[PDB]
RNA sequence: AGUAUGGGAGAGGAUGGUAGAAUUCCAGGUGUAGCGGUGAAAUGCGUAGAGAUCUGGAGGAAUACCGAUGGCGAAGGCAGCCAUCUGGCCUAAUACUGACGCUGAGGUACGAAAGCAUGGGGAGCAAACAGGAUUAGAUACCCUGGUAGUCCAUGCCGUAAACGAUGUCUACUAGCCGUUGGGGCCUUUGAGGCUUUAGUGGCGCAGCUAACGCGAUAAGUAGACCGCCUGGGGAGUACGGUC
């Protein structure tokens, strides 16, 4: 129905998933795709190769929105981020920006205590 | 040194807005505490950025 | 960050000069270090042994 | 008595009436005691992260000395005062007259 | 606080000499006014312990001194600790 | 050994205010099938809409970068910024007092964390506990939740591998290389190089040591005072007493 010609690429990548959400700019989402999705099931979600499927996934969907330059804003640790980054661009967008916005505290919140595996 | 010396205060200061060690740029420590003091002194009072 | 891209910029390139950036700002290895809590002793620990490595690097590099 | 150096914001619309707050400000200081030793006033300057969701205000410096019911009275006026948004007092050793960096 | 003023008063007062600064009547009245003068910090101020170890290094130097002065003359130690108002 | 006058550095202490990042919760906009977690899973959350993303609120706790084999403090300890009150230290030259000193049985003050009492507060974390896994069994290590507690005000408790496993004070005894706060001198325009002093580190001669090692910050050469030891267990235990 709406017709976007730019938008934002949000990637939000962890130790156990990978989660590409397709925006317009001033936030509000137009689709979005996740490993699980595509099979991957349990320890699979981290592998680089379904971040990148679910990365092309993401992508051609958004193309039916129809809009070819994007911004990336990665998000976490993890791998499949530059996987995820390079899909994106296989698929035919022009990536516009490429930025690392990780949260960081300045000393606030007590972490969890640490695993004796 | 003082807050008012802002180019001289992002002289010092990398491009995401954090302090550089005095290990990159040769400075003594005494100038370097002063420094500090100045620099979070003007993100107070907002003519620079915490971050960014 | 806020890598920009050139009009000539490929995707590969883009993202490789994006890695080197990130490594650079090393963001990574504080959200390492937020992710468990380490106990003062051990960071002292960990502070005291840093410093003779760096002054043991020091004095090899002068002889 | 002792120096003191004071920075203030100040909303850009409600930077029509500055006049009138540093009158009465430096008024008061100087019926009580102290002078005045510098009054600087750098414009309306763009800021580097929004206060209030405000993107720009006015800055007007004083380099003054007084006694301590005069800064009591100073906080008090600046903190119920609601064009200021922001203020700094640093104590001073010596008197500071010249004309400071970026006034221009 | 105590400023030069303050000071150089009690220690005119009490001098025993020209440029007597030395003396164990200027010491003793020096440091009675820094005790009599840090008591209202104490007051307001009651978990201040770092402070009031200084304090105490105060009163014991004080001590000191009073017993020295009661060693070398008597007459002196008690005009001093009658001026001061000293109870011993 | 101490006093007066000028100058300097510091996360030294107490009180009050204030700033930014992030976690949690709440309301709303976009949007739709998963999210989360592990060695692998499961419990758990979600189609009365999660997770993701954007805007706006509430609250608590802690202060990234600077940051350092750095600094301050008797020790325990102390880190955003500002003001008020306040202790000690370093440094120059004169002036002043004239042994006023050192140590210290009893005594007294301070003293991490956990814990206790009364009243508040409660984001995150998390003893006890519940559930899910692993295992021959699991009461644990792993996962999902979670109360006391961690925070504040006023008091108590008086213990730690409270460690440099090295009591305090004084004098003397080759050198080499660092670093922090000062003083002086010399270059010659501004950045360097020599010295001296109080701290803090790395090697090393003599000497010492069972050896490892210590070595001007002695575990060397001597002096003053105090504390403590006398095979391993029973035992820092029993009885008595103080708190």
């Amino acid at each position: 129905t709406r017709t976007v010609s730019e938008g934002v690429a949000h990637i939000h990548a962890s130790f156990n998933n990978t989660i590409v959400t397709i925006t317009d700019r001033q936030g509000n989402a137009l689709a979005w795709a996740t490993s699980g999705g595509q099979g991957f099931r349990g320890s699979r979600k981290s592998t680089p190769f379904a971040a990148q499927v679910a990365a092309e996934v993401a992508g051609k969907a958004a193309l039916d929105y129809g809009l070819k330059n994007l911004d990336v804003l990665v998000k976490g640790p993890g791998p499949g981020r530059e996987s995820a980054v390079r899909a994106l661009g296989a698929v035919g967008y022009k990536i516009n920006s490429i930025t690392d916005v990780t949260p960081i505290p300045h000393n606030g919140c007590r972490p969890p205590k640490k695993r004796r595996v | 040194i003082d807050y008012k010396d802002i180019d001289t205060l992002k002289q010092y200061i990398t491009e995401n807005g954090k302090i550089v060690p005095s290990r990159i740029t040769g400075t003594k420590a005494r100038y370097q505490r002063q420094l500090a003091l100045a620099i979070k002194q003007a993100r107070y009072l907002s003519l620079i950025p915490y971050t960014d | 960050p806020q890598v920009k891209l050139k009009e000539g910029e490929p995707v590969d390139v883009a993202i490789r000069r994006f890695k080197r950036s990130c490594e650079k700002a090393g963001v990574l290895a504080d959200v390492r270090k937020r992710e468990f809590y380490e106990k003062p002793t051990q960071e002292r620990k960990r502070k005291k042994a840093a410093a003779v490595k760096r002054y043991q690097k020091k004095l090899a590099r002068e002889s | 008595m002792r120096h003191y150096e004071i920075v203030l914001l100040v909303h850009p619309d409600q930077s029509d009436q500055v006049v009138g707050m540093v009158e009465r400000y430096i008024s008061q200081i100087k019926e009580a005691d102290g002078q005045i030793h510098r009054l600087e006033d750098w414009g309306r300057r763009q800021l580097a992260y929004p206060i209030n969701k405000i993107h720009k205000a006015h800055y007007i410096l004083m380099n003054v000395e007084c006694g301590q019911s005069t800064l009591d009275e100073l906080e008090e006026l600046f903190r119920y005062n609601d064009a200021i948004i922001r203020n700094l007092i640093i104590r001073r050793e010596h008197a500071i007259t010249e004309e400071s960096l970026l006034a221009k | 606080a105590l400023t030069n003023a303050d000071r150089a008063e009690i220690i005119a007062k009490f001098a025993r000499a020209e440029n007597d600064t030395g003396s164990p009547e200027v010491q003793v009245a020096l440091l009675t006014a820094q005790i009599n003068d840090l008591q209202g910090h104490f007051k307001a101020h009651k978990h201040d312990h770092h402070s009031r170890r200084g304090l105490i290094r105060m009163v014991n130097q004080r001590r000191k001194l009073l017993d020295y002065l009661n060693g070398k003359d008597h007459e002196r130690y008690t005009a001093l600790i009658g001026a001061l108002g000293l109870r011993r």
